[PDB]
């Protein structure tokens, strides 16, 4: 009856190394290899009440009472010096390939329905609008989160390392390439004909992308966060954990491949925000919703199951969709 | 001796005898299904009810895991205030009508979410009357966290029947609804030895699949699924 | 010409056609079960489907007859002066704790009966919402009035099966459900044919009887009873 | 009558040792004596629900309420440094002779007629084409189950320790010797002869097997899986710890061995999937199904009862993979 | 350690920005830059 196997985990391609913050000046980018990393450092906050009060602690001398208790707090901050305004951030990126060939798979003739119905896709449209979108997604600072909401100039150089040396040399524009438009450029559609080689099996892709953003001297720089275990004194809080791997600051590296993953534009909801990533019930976590909704019948799970169960093939924007969750990998089927 | 079989518990003996001490003793396995919890070393003169009593508490602890694991959402009907909280009803699924709430004093009554990041509307008591009737979780609910999705499901065509197994979760034994075979057949209308052919598997003679209203009825009934 | 079907009614013509006026004429008679409910004329140039539009003034009346009938309690949530009602909820069975009571100011909601003889018992929010939850009446729990005790009861030694009559009036067609064959079919998880041999009576072959579970089942897809 | 014996347990021959990782750089790989180790840190992740639902949690405000409460863990990576791209695997592995002899037994009559079996075995064809089949797994990087499906290039070196010094080092492009095929080369029968020598008991055989693979700068490398007790809260859950021994990650020595056990490409299923674990009823544990089967006579057992007990010997391949079952050991034997 | 702005005189930020957005009771144009002012600020508003 060719029902889903009860297993299908995928491996992930494109495969983002932890993203590494140094700190430096803007026109000295051409020769950033020597810049100090940007050190995770600590700082005390002393705070009042600022948080909506339950009716309770609304009274005049409850709320003075807790203003004359301040909580006192150290955080991690990550600071540039008072001499840098550029921010760099370099990480390296492996595209594997066989997207299609899951890593697990109970069933047999599943296995080979599916191997089929991504052949089919192959053969009707390579891995070509979403090597262009993941594409876009490296030209643009998508990966500097909150490093480009207030950033004068940023700019992208994505190199491809063949024998531990670049054979091909590409530099961008972050905010001329924006984050809701995915155009077409020449030397964009090179690293997307590059990622195509690399999601389809013909060659090995490993790109080294360095990142420039003009935050401003001194500022605060954003790293990822980390997860606190909450132990100590209410004195010594230690409220905010910053990510940092040899005394040098960095992102998560399934940050920076969230952020590669901001493509799905083709969710049933308008274009007022823009691409999201791609999620099996195209989740968002900063609006707390869910695009692509399963009772709305475009989310990744019933698409797929009407792709290669029943033949149903849907859009060709839907298909990308769901290779693109297959490229993006995860544990599918049934636990 | 003989597997002792305690709902989808199976204690089954590995048949080698080892001597520990100067007695003869036997490496007594528990099983919820394929994974095994706990391997103990029993003695040869324990009777069946000591070999229960020795993984009797580590099968009350995934009871209670399960019960942890797989309870259902909570709504609280709070006031205008939003922190005394006037009602709690158990539901199986939220309002689809449900966003990020705060209560205020533009509407006397709000329903939220039990969750940190409050969901929730503003609800009069027949509205709220209304979505606790449809929406209510049965008692006995973390059972369905225990059963896999394909047996649950309300659609002909993406319907398997159950095993032996999860039929067993909730049926006969120990049981995770605590009912008998006969009481489970009194509620399915069937005769004792009929539902007998059902939960005993094995060959396929004398066994036969449930069919989806006689499941899915029985699940309403015993307070697991779809009873309001 | 032939006796249509339209819910559990069966429009009759008589056998003997007579000629009022210059057109050959036929006595159609309403039937609900065994008894007549209109006698009138009508030519035999008619077609079926005026003959029904004909009927359907007298069957849209005796819909609301019996809507109106076997309509489902209400009790009152109401407050401590018990004058203002705050919630209304149809409820399915009255419950075996309330009795005759007058509302005070020790406790803030009072559940009672929406006759004049107000028979109630004073409950909290939760309780409130517990009952609601177990006694709700289903939307079209009416139809439980048209059909017996013996078919309705939930004991198997006292459950008789209904009869093609008795499954006709909330299967297919014009029923009071409204709901077709096929779609009782895909509620029960079956196919159509299956559900034909259940719908279809006359002789023995193709009148398999529906089951107890199954019955009971439907009833609680279709909303007619069991369905909180 | 020649009765089955009670128990039949057989020691593991070709012995390997937990092989550690360090990290380091290409064509540096002579002086990587002194290479750092992979170092396992842990990192937080946050993430909302992709795997398929219930249909009980097809509900949309529970799918919001999922995404508004994300789950939070901290898992245990192991990366390379942004400077190193390679990485080296390092074990040893010992060939021991005496794969005939049982460690255990419960009847002189079959331990002598299995001695027997073996006998006739080895001087009608002896480990000639196990031992091939071995130096071939040894010769693929196989062992680097994850560190070689995007690796840019792969070589192994094993090295002959005889009185603590080299006697013969071979060096394979773990690549061009695929994982599919089993071809013949005069390095690969060398090593042939070697691990023969080392079963048939007229030598001892001790190897080092250095594993060089291009994962890429700073990426992520995958030693083995470690158990989860999960005793703390859902938020510091811990969901994943990586294998190391002393600050230095390490694949775990069942993983190696399962790697070079992979020899199996006569199952009654087609071998065009490729080969599979030498392992008693044929599995493979991701695609979740038994290649021979039990009632299919070509399973360990069956085929060992036809050989012995009734002498109704074998296809020389399926005498083969016998042989292999009790070079690889295992509790054999009923209860 | 007193504060002004008291939600019993329901001149806080946030009696303010609810009576501003949910009921439509603009509030007065001081206040109104006093809210966003507290919007230019940043804050962890709403469910605490």
């Amino acid at each position: 009856i060719l029902s889903t196997a009860s297993v299908l985990a995928f491996e992930r391609k494109l495969d983002p190394s932890d993203a590494l913050m140094s700190a430096g000046a803007w026109a000295q980018r051409d020769a950033s290899q020597e810049w100090p990393a940007v050190t995770v450092r600590e700082k005390s906050v002393r705070g009042t009440i600022s948080n909506r009060l339950k009716t309770k602690d609304r009274d005049p001398a409850k709320l003075d009472a807790s203003i004359q208790s301040p909580n006192l707090q150290t955080v991690d901050v990550a600071n540039l010096p008072s001499d840098a305004d550029t921010l760099k951030v370099r990480f390296t990126l492996r595209v594997l390939g066989g997207a299609g060939t899951p890593s697990a798979c109970n069933d047999a003739a599943y296995r080979d329905k599916l191997l089929q119905t991504v052949a089919t896709y192959v053969n009707d449209q390579g891995f070509a609008e979403l090597a262009r979108r993941y594409a876009h997604n490296l030209a643009n600072a998508r990966f500097l989160w909150r490093n480009r909401v207030g950033a004068e100039a940023v700019e992208v150089r994505i190199n491809h390392i063949r024998q531990g040396e670049v054979a091909r040399a590409w530099r961008f524009d972050a905010l001329a390439i924006g984050l809701r438009d995915f155009k077409a450029d020449a030397e964009l559609d090179a690293l997307a004909e590059l990622i195509a080689s690399g999601l389809s099996g013909s060659g090995h892709v490993l790109l080294e992308v360095v990142a420039f953003a003009r935050i401003g001297d001194g500022q605060e720089v954003f790293p990822s966060q980390e997860l606190i275990l909450d132990k100590g004194d209410k004195k010594g809080q230690k409220s905010k954990t910053l990510y940092s791997v040899r005394d040098a600051a960095a992102i998560h590296s399934q940050k920076i491949g969230n952020a590669l993953r901001t493509i799905d534009t083709w969710y049933p909801d308008e274009d007022g925000l823009g691409p999201i990533a791609v999620e099996p019930y195209g989740s968002v976590t900063s609006q707390g919703k869910a695009y692509r909704q399963p009772k709305q019948k475009l989310d990744f799970y019933t698409l797929l199951d009407n792709w290669v169960l029943r033949d149903e093939a849907p859009a060709v924007e839907q298909q990308h969709y769901v290779i693109a969750n297959l490229i993006r990998g995860g544990v599918f089927g049934e636990a | 001796m003989n597997a002792i079989h305690i709902g989808p518990f199976s204690i089954t003996p590995a048949a080698r005898g080892l001597h520990y001490g100067g007695l003869p003793h036997h490496q007594w396995t528990l099983y919820y299904g394929p994974r095994e919890m706990a391997i103990k070393t029993l003695p040869d003169s324990y009777t069946s009810s000591e070999v229960r009593d020795e993984f009797s508490d580590i099968i009350a602890e995934f009871v209670i895991d399960a019960r942890h694991r797989y309870a259902p959402d909570v709504l609280e009907l709070v006031n205008s205030d939003g922190d005394a909280v006037l009602a709690r009803v158990a539901v199986s699924r939220l309002p689809e009508a449900l966003s990020g709430c705060i209560p205020d004093d533009r509407f006397p009554y709000w329903l939220l979410t039990a969750s940190r990041p409050r969901l929730g509307l503003p609800v009069t008591l027949n509205e709220y009357t209304a979505l606790a009737v449809e929406l209510s979780a049965p008692p006995l609910a973390w059972i369905t966290g225990l059963l896999p999705g394909e047996v649950l499901t309300h659609d002909a065509e993406e319907w398997r029947p159950p095993t032996s197994w999860e039929l067993r979760h909730v049926v006969g034994e120990g049981s995770f609804t605590g009912v008998s075979g006969a009481a489970a057949a009194a509620l399915l209308g069937m005769s004792a030895t009929n539902f007998r052919k059902y939960t005993a598997g094995d060959s396929a003679a004398n066994r036969q699949k449930i069919s989806f209203a006689a499941w899915h009825y029985l699940l309403d009934r015993l307070g697991v699924k779809r009873a309001s």
